């Protein structure tokens, strides 16, 4: 049995033509005080895998800790660990779902929701999400916490279903995960404007973007809006 | 102690063409002690049906107040009251106890006098009305009920056809519940004509 | 919420956010919480939305039917008004106003109300849930009988640092200026307040 | 209180009523009648809360017979117990509810026929060829739906009952002291003083 | 725990701290079991090397494993105590659960079965 | 619920969705949430389905009967201070939550009611279950200056979000267009793209399928 | 306090025929009033001609077929490649459930196949382990929906024969391949209309001696 | 659940209900409340499905056992005490399960075994468990009597659960019949209450409460 | 499980034991011996908590007889007791305790005296000339008082009992379905087959 103390909010991703995408914001609540703000949240796992975690931020640091363990693990005695016994995205996923799964069962979860995106060796795209009650779940579009009630339903205006991810480029689907990011700003408490967003590609590879900020925001509007309903001045 | 679960029962209305139908089950228990296999859920107001499952007590006493309601408006009004009418004076009745509401799932139905328009009609326990061009469903077997109706159906069914659609969407939700069933009545409500069925069904 | 009122040399100016939350959910972000109950006495409103504004309205109210009467009432009194119905009625509310008003004679001046329904006369105040991490940068920085465009300032620097570190706090820094001179709106958007 | 029973035949009603008051690990009284008359064709039985029970029960007796005096006339056992189960109706919803369950047994003597009629607490009423109240009715109900037959005679609903009281005799937990049995006939209220 | 395997195998095939343990079977006293038929009927040899014995109080050399059981015995007393020991037990728990008192066969099967688990567990003879 | 207002060039337009709920279980596929308090002053409510009925009903008459005593066409923010005032004493046991619009002579108008009485003021807002699907949408394309037909589409846009992604919301999208110089039109039913498939199947029974003990003639004349 | 279960939603129902059996399943994986997919798989060949569906919350629903799975392959490896027949694998169920009877799996299981002689066979499950062969079973959010639509179109209860005065019962027949489908998408569009958490998208199996076949059905997505 | 066993002149008649509850859900009309742990022992089942069932079944794995190692069907007593064993150490756990054990051996000749979850183990001739027992022992205490003949205790047993299957809300789908003699159980049918409730009405003339 | 009596007189010890097993609104069962016999003079009557009550008295039981068989040789009554006592003392701070009170009645054969103790589940021992366990006592006791004498004989004892089982049977709330009476004295133990 646990409460979170430090916590990280959204974390949200999509697939595209050529690979997947993920995004989140650098910071870590604690209760209503927005605490620390040089948090990275985006933890990639060599250069094919990319580990999204929200939640409690010790539980986080603790996922880190295991994930660059299993990259050690995994490169002994093991002649092709930079080659076709690499460490996949699904075998990654598949450990934390496992442990995650395990934690809920002993009554001490890891108080986190986590998104594993990345590409395979075969090209294939890889999203999937499981959380601190080992639930597990793929979809084209993925999102945690005011995530998966504001982004999903902008990045599903994009790949509403299967058939439409190689419909969808790159340049489309950053731009609607940007613009998620700022529809989270405007109207998530726990959010920063600073973020932190990671590319996938099959082509190009790994892409990690740091410093992003949320920009050309619409505040002018509220210069018009006095009181709350009869006022006039 | 959850009153609308404690007596059972069970109320479904349907629409077909120029006909609508009324139906409920017969059983009044004590939750797993049955009590009575005649206590009807079916009442009616000159040529307006109604149906209410849930609380018994609260079955009877608002049956007892429409009856009331309808036969001062009939001496005022020098009319029969109608189904869109009688539809708005239940859920007046019902919002006016907001607060200690009747528990109880009513549920209206008739032909118009005037434009001969089917009309069918449910509620909540504190008045909200749910109009349907389809069917109406209440009682402990709601789930039921809407299950079977919402495969069962379709529109525009005769008075014989119609019959034989919502009594097997009643007698089939009904040996699904535990607090329903006992028995059936059906109601077939024509222009100028009512029957009244009562239904075979297993007495477990 | 994020709010404050500073007296200063020409009269006295209110500032606040304009975060409304349910949760962790922001239901209005571009919300008003100065709002008139006299045409130079306003109120910062934090706490409960709901009892902030049927207090304000009842309030504004009183003071037009004063003014029928007896003629303009004073800061003091429209400060009364506020502390009767919060201290009334403390059991079913949940309100924390600061009242600003300017008279002609007591120039600015501004009372804050607590939960508890006191009255408590300041020369600058601050309240809602961000101001905790502003108590310490507002002592060292306030002084009396500063300027508009210091006031302004000061509480500009003030309302940045408590919507930065308060999660309920944010969007635009609303502000009212209450001088001789009349009444001034005034609104900073998060591109200029942020990077202070 | 616990058990009270009822039982409609051809040409009566059939009241059968426990006799024990129990109050804690002790039979205080062995011989309580839990019937109260309302007029000269209709007979009320009662069980619940302490105090509730003949508090109500007297409450209905002079408001029936206030009626009586008033249009020098009975009013039908069905005219009874609709008052009966309004009385119950308002309670319910009352600041403080009676607690008090009750059979309305009577002969409608315009139809000259028996009526039997059961009402709870909440003023939940049904007209019952056999009832019962509490735990009774989870024995006696499966008994007279395999016995009872509508033509008995009020010898044959007799037995009927005896035979209701040894299995309640045999099953219940309780000790409830036997019954006292009161007929309601053509000829007015009776009770059986061997049983 | 002292786990030393006593009880093994030789390259003639035989367990010797078995056969050795008949040998102290074979220097006990004597005793006998005649069954008639209605009866059965246990002697017992005791060596009258040992004069100013207290007959009373000298374990007897029959023992009752329940009301309607015995057993006599040759070799090592004290080894016999207990198994006579867990043999009383046995009794009682069957009754216990069974709600019947053993056979002489199954109290037989127990006994035997607890001689033959000290012929191959570590640490004992 | 998902409930919308988006304020235009001219006007102000509402919008609403048109499920029922009762639990996990639809009752009602299509209900008519947008609700006419005054002939220009629409109202879309969200929450407690009676009380967002009742609610709007009451102060609707209760405008009517103003509005013949003034000899005025009734105004926006008496139904917002009648509306508010009225929740406000009922300390949110009232459950309904309220989008009022509509224009009067002061101009066009759009506000928000929340259960408690706290009511906010807005170019668009968005209530009910699916109001952040929805409200993700009016912050993605809402902008300055819309005319009559960008802000129908925005709005049905953000209905639409409610109706795909909230599990609260679904079936067709109601709109109400209050245009100042004009009649309000209600546009009922504005889009259904959420229409039953064909049935594999009819399931008209052979008539005599069902078991009967009794028949009767029922007496409905007098 | 930390609550280690949660609902997922969906609804499963498996059908029998005489010589084949069908394990149908929606698409759409919920928590609350959100989706998490439209597309997340539940019904799953676990090999020896036997489907499986743990419907329910879905941890613990992928759990029990994944140590189900593991069960089937360890079966091989024990008892010389034998085929775990339908009812071998139901008792096997029971006790992977059952051993967790003190900290359930929260779901219900049904699985399908062909029994010994070759004829369609449908187990069903609580979530402790007790189990029972049936004809016919919906399990999940809209189980008690579609549940006694099958009982009158599968098991024709309550039809009786035209013109027999409700003597004569309409006589017990088996589906075909066809008809079942029939009735499969006809419960699932019924049960999307009135259920929140039923939606998205359908998949049936079907198991006949020939193997596993699959098919694919859009539902509504509101 | 209802279920019953009595004892009488010609062995035990044991009779059950079929119907299965979650709540107020009606799960199954089709359920085998009688476990056959051998051609001579019988055991009933009421309360928590799985437990029984479960339980039930393990009993009978441990009843063969028995005759494994001891060349000898079990006792009826043995039997009904392994189960009570069991159960009675996990008492407080929150097992449900209300069963009769019921068969013939030599030595015991015909008996019956009350076994429960909370450790009750009880001797005797008639027993009815379940939620809907009491229905089941107004109908056949009223009638019991040790005389009866095969066909009349077979219809009494059946009438008892019907009787039950009628009142109790959370007890019905059908009646399975067994007669258990010197020479081992016998099944004696699935019976609908669907067709036995008005085979019954019209041929004995009860159930008058019941619109005909 | 409920009413549990005991006497000790002159050259005896008599219990008495109610007969009922109630579960529930039904009398499961009329015929119930709730008493184990420990050693050919010791008996143990008992009542608590269901499933506990009879697994504890044959625990004791089968302890008792080991005993027996490995001395060759009979507990006296107030051994056996005590042995008991400690038993109930460990139970008590267990994870889960035997909720079981007992009398144990014996008749000790190198002291020809009968002995009766009264041990509650808590392992609280008492000798005692008359004893009771649950709500009996609260009637009992005060009548025994009056009519009980230490010089009575085994008829005398029977007489008493009898007023005390009258006793209960008209004051009691609970149907117990009589008692079955053992006496224990220097010929062993044997039960009163008409009572
Ligand atoms: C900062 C944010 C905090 O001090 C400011 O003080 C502002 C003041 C401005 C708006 C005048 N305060 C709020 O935004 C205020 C915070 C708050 C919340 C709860 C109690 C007191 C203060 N927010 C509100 O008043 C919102 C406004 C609505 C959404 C338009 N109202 C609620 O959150 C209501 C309040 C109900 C209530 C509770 C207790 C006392 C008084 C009122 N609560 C909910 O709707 C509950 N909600 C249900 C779904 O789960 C999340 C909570
Ligand atoms: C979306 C769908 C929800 O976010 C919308 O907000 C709509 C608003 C429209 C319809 C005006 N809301 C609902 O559909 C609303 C959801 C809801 C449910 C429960 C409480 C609050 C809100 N549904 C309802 O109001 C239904 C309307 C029926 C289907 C016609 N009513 C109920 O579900 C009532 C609730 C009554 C109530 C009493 C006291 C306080 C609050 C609500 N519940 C029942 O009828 C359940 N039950 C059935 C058995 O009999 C006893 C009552
Ligand atoms: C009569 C019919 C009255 O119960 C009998 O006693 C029968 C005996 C037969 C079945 C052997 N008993 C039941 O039907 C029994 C009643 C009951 C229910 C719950 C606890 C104790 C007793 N019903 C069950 O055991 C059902 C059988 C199913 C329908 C096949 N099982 C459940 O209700 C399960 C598991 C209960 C459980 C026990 C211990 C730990 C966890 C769970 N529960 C569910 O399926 C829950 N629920 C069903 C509705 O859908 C959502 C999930
Ligand atoms: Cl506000
Ligand atoms: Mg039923
Ligand atoms: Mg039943
Ligand atoms: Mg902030
Ligand atoms: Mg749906």
């Amino acid at each position: 049995t646990q409460q979170p103390i430090v916590t990280g909010t959204s974390v949200i991703s999509m697939k595209y033509d050529n690979g997947v995408i993920i995004a989140a914001d650098n910071l870590g609540s604690y209760g209503s005080l927005l605490r620390f703000n040089g948090v990275e949240r985006l933890i990639p796992v060599g250069d094919n895998t990319v580990v999204g975690i929200s939640g409690d931020i010790s539980d986080m640091q603790h996922i880190e800790r295991l994930l660059k363990d299993l990259v050690t693990e995994n490169a002994y005695d093991n002649p092709l660990a930079d080659a076709e016994e690499a460490l996949e995205p699904s075998y990654i996923f598949e450990y934390l779902a496992t442990v995650m799964y395990q934690r809920r069962s002993k009554m001490n979860p890891l108080w986190n929701a986590i998104i594993v995106a990345g590409v395979q060796s075969n090209g294939d795209q890889f999203l999937r999400y499981v959380n601190l009650l080992g639930v597990t779940y793929s979809s084209p579009t993925l999102a945690t916490g005011f995530g998966a009630h504001m982004a999903n339903p902008l990045l599903r205006k994009v790949v509403d279903r299967e058939s439409d991810i190689p419909k969808t480029t790159v340049q489309v689907a950053e731009e609607a995960i940007v613009n998620a990011m700022r529809v989270l700003y405007y109207r998530d408490a726990r959010s920063s404007r600073n973020f932190s967003l990671a590319i996938i590609d099959k082509n190009t590879g790994l892409t990690f973007k740091k410093n992003l900020q949320v920009e050309n925001m619409k505040w002018d509007f509220a210069k018009d809006i006095k009181g709350y309903g009869t006022q006039k001045i | 102690s959850d009153p609308s679960s404690i007596n059972g029962g069970i109320v479904v209305a349907m629409t077909g063409k120029d006909c609508v139908a009324i139906a409920c089950d017969l059983r009044l228990g004590s939750q797993s002690l049955g009590v009575s296999n005649k206590f009807e859920k079916i009442f009616h107001y000159g040529h307006v049906f109604l149906g209410i499952t849930g609380l018994a007590t609260d079955v009877t006493t608002l049956n007892e107040m429409f009856r009331y309601k309808t036969n001062l408006y009939k001496l005022k009004e020098e009319r029969a009251i109608e189904p869109e009418t009688f539809t708005q004076l239940v859920s007046s009745s019902l919002y006016e106890r907001r607060f200690g509401p009747y528990f109880v799932g009513p549920v209206v139905a008739g032909i118009n006098s005037k434009s001969g328009k089917p009309f069918i009609a449910g509620f909540d326990l504190i008045g909200c009305i749910d109009e349907a061009k389809d069917f109406i469903v209440s009682g402990t077997a709601s789930d039921q009920l809407f299950g079977m109706c919402e495969s069962l159906y379709e529109p525009n069914l005769e008075p014989e056809d119609l019959f034989e659609t919502i009594s097997q969407a009643l007698l089939n939700a009904a040996d699904r519940d535990a607090l329903s069933g006992w028995g059936a009545v059906v109601y077939i409500i024509k222009k100028d004509e009512v029957v009244k069925r009562y239904l075979k069904m297993r007495q477990d | 919420t994020s709010i404050m009122a500073v007296t200063f040399k020409d009269g006295v100016i209110l500032g606040a956010d304009s975060r409304t939350t349910t949760g962790a959910y922001i239901a209005n972000r571009v919300t008003d919480k100065l709002t008139r109950v006299h045409d130079k006495i306003w109120c910062c409103r934090s706490g409960s939305a709901a009892d902030t504004q049927a207090i304000a309205d009842i309030v504004q109210y009183h003071l037009e039917l004063y003014t029928s009467q007896y003629g303009t009432p004073s800061t003091e009194t429209a400060a009364s008004v506020f502390k009767e119905l919060c201290y009334e009625n403390k059991d079913n509310l949940t309100a924390g106003i600061i009242v600003a008003g300017y008279d002609d004679k007591n120039k600015g001046e501004v009372y804050t109300i607590p939960l508890g329904g006191s009255v408590h006369k300041l020369p600058y105040a601050i309240a809602g849930s961000g101001s905790t991490f502003i108590y310490g940068y507002c002592d060292k920085n306030f002084r009396e009988n500063m300027s508009k465009e210091e006031t302004v300032d000061f509480i500009k620097h003030s309302l940045s640092q408590a919507i930065k570190w308060d999660g309920s706090s944010g969007g635009v820094i609303r502000m009212v200026v209450l001088t001789a001179a009349g009444v001034e709106r005034l609104i900073f958007y998060p591109d200029e307040y942020e990077q202070l | 209180m616990d058990i009270i029973l009822g039982i409609r035949v051809q040409d009566s009603v059939i009241l059968a009523s426990s006799k024990a008051v129990t109050r804690g690990i002790s039979v205080l009284k062995d011989s309580d009648d839990k019937t109260r008359q309302l007029s000269p064709h209709t007979l009320m039985s009662f069980a619940g809360e302490a105090g509730d029970t003949v508090q109500f029960a007297e409450y209905i007796q002079a408001n029936i017979q206030l009626y009586s005096i008033r249009e020098d006339y009975e009013l039908s056992p069905q005219a009874v117990s609709s008052f009966v189960r309004q009385e119950l109706a308002k309670s319910i919803r009352s600041r403080r509810p009676y607690q008090v369950n009750v059979l309305i047994g009577g002969y409608d003597k315009k139809k000259n026929k028996p009526e039997l009629y059961q009402i709870d607490y909440l003023g939940t009423k049904v007209e019952l060829p056999y009832g019962a109240h509490g735990y009774s009715g989870f024995y006696t109900f499966s008994l007279l739906d395999h016995h009872y037959r509508p033509d008995m005679t009020t010898e044959e609903g007799l037995d009927l009952l005896k035979l209701c009281v040894q299995e309640l005799e045999k099953r219940m937990p309780m000790d409830f002291k036997g019954v006292i049995v009161k007929i309601v006939d053509k000829d007015g209220i009776r009770q059986v003083d061997d049983f | 725990g002292y786990d030393r395997a006593l009880s093994i195998f030789s390259p003639d095939g035989h367990i010797f701290q078995v056969e050795y343990a008949l040998e102290a079977v074979k220097r006990g006293t004597c005793a006998v079991g005649v069954k008639g038929k209605n009866c059965v009927v246990l002697g017992c040899e005791r060596r009258s090397t040992l004069k100013l014995q207290d007959t009373r109080i000298t374990p007897s050399k029959v023992s009752k494993i329940d009301s309607h059981v015995v057993l006599s015995f040759s070799g090592l007393n004290a080894d016999s105590r207990i198994l006579i020991e867990k043999a009383r037990v046995e009794a009682q728990s069957h009754r216990l659960t069974l709600e019947d008192p053993v056979t002489v066969e199954y109290l037989t099967r127990y006994v035997a079965g607890v001689q033959q688990r000290y012929t191959q567990s570590g640490g004992v003879r | 619920t998902t409930i919308v207002g988006v304020k235009f060039n001219n006007g102000v337009v509402i919008a609403a969705d048109t499920r029922s709920t009762q639990g996990p279980i639809v009752a009602d596929k299509n209900c008519a949430k947008l609700h006419r308090i005054s002939p220009k002053i629409w109202c879309a409510g969200a929450g407690t389905a009676a009380d967002t009925e009742a609610v709007t009903q009451l102060i609707g008459s209760n405008i009517e009967l103003h509005s013949l005593y003034t000899s005025r066409e009734p105004r926006v923010v008496s139904a917002l201070q009648m509306l508010k005032q009225h929740l406000f004493k009922y300390q949110g046991h009232i459950g309904a939550y309220l989008i009022v619009a509509g224009v009067d002579p002061t101009g066009s108008h759009l506000f928000s009611i929340h259960a408690h009485g706290s009511t906010d003021v807005g170019y668009y807002l968005s209530l009910g279950s699916g109001s952040l699907a929805a409200m993700a949408v009016l912050e993605s394309h809402w902008k300055q200056d819309l005319t009559k037909e960008e802000a129908i589409k925005l709005a049905s846009d953000a209905i639409q979000a409610g109706i795909w992604n909230d599990l609260g919301s679904g079936s067709n999208v109601d709109v109400c267009v209050m245009e100042i110089g004009k009649d309000a039109e209600y546009l009922r039913n504005y889009l259904t793209p959420n229409v039953r498939e064909e049935k594999q199947k009819s399931y008209k029974f052979p008539r005599g399928t069902t078991a009967v003990l009794k028949e009767s003639i029922v007496n409905i004349c007098d | 306090q930390f609550n280690p279960y949660g609902d997922n939603g969906g609804t499963i129902l498996g059908i029998a025929g005489e010589d084949f059996a069908v394990l149908a399943g929606d698409t759409r994986n919920i928590t609350d009033y959100s989706i998490n997919s439209r597309y997340e798989p539940k019904v799953f060949d676990c090999g020896d001609n036997i489907v499986m569906s743990a419907n329910g919350f879905a941890a613990d629903g992928d759990a029990l077929v994944k140590r189900f799975k593991n069960s089937v392959k360890w079966y091989h490896f024990d008892h010389n490649d034998k085929k775990l027949s339908i009812n071998s694998a139901a008792r096997n169920i029971q006790h992977l459930l059952y051993g967790k009877r003190f900290f359930p799996y929260y779901v219900h299981t049904i699985i399908a196949g062909l029994d010994e002689d070759g004829k369609g066979a449908v187990y069903s499950f609580d979530p402790v382990g007790s189990y029972e062969r049936e004809q016919c079973r919906a399990g999940g959010a809209a189980a008690s929906l579609i549940m006694p639509f099958l009982d009158n179109q599968v098991n024709f209860k309550n039809q009786y024969e035209p013109g027999t005065n409700g003597k004569v019962k309409k006589p017990l027949k088996y589906l075909s391949v066809e008809e079942v489908i029939k009735l499969v998408r006809d419960s699932f569009t019924s049960a999307t209309e009135r259920h929140i958490q039923v939606g998205d998208g359908l998949e049936i199996l079907i198991v006949t001696k020939d193997g596993v076949r699959k098919e694919f059905y859009e539902l509504k997505r509101d | 659940t209802t279920t019953l066993a009595f004892r009488f002149q010609g062995g035990i008649i044991v009779a059950v209900d079929s119907r299965a509850t979650a709540g107020n859900w009606v799960a199954s009309q089709t359920v085998k409340k009688v476990i056959e742990i051998n051609p001579f022992l019988l055991g009933t089942t009421a309360g928590g499905a799985a437990d029984c069932q479960f339980w039930e079944t393990w009993l009978g794995s441990q009843c063969r056992l028995h005759e494994l190692r001891e060349k000898e069907r079990i006792s009826v007593a043995a039997a009904s005490k392994i189960l009570s064993n069991l159960v009675y150490q996990y008492k407080g756990a929150g097992l449900s399960m209300g069963t009769m054990i019921c068969g013939y051996t030599r030595k015991e000749g015909p008996t019956i075994y009350y076994v429960d979850s909370d450790g009750t183990r009880l001797k005797g001739d008639i027993f009815c468990v379940g939620s809907g027992q009491t229905f089941a022992y107004g109908v056949l205490d009223s009638n019991y009597k040790w005389d009866l003949s095969v066909e009349d205790a077979l219809y009494l047993g059946k009438r008892s659960i019907l009787a039950a299957a009628h009142r109790d809300a959370y007890s019905g789908g059908s009646v399975n019949l067994y007669h258990v003699t010197e020479d081992g159980w016998i099944y004696h049918g699935n019976h609908d209450v669907g067709e036995l409730f008005w085979k019954v009405k019209e041929e004995e003339g009860s159930f008058n409460n019941v619109i005909g």
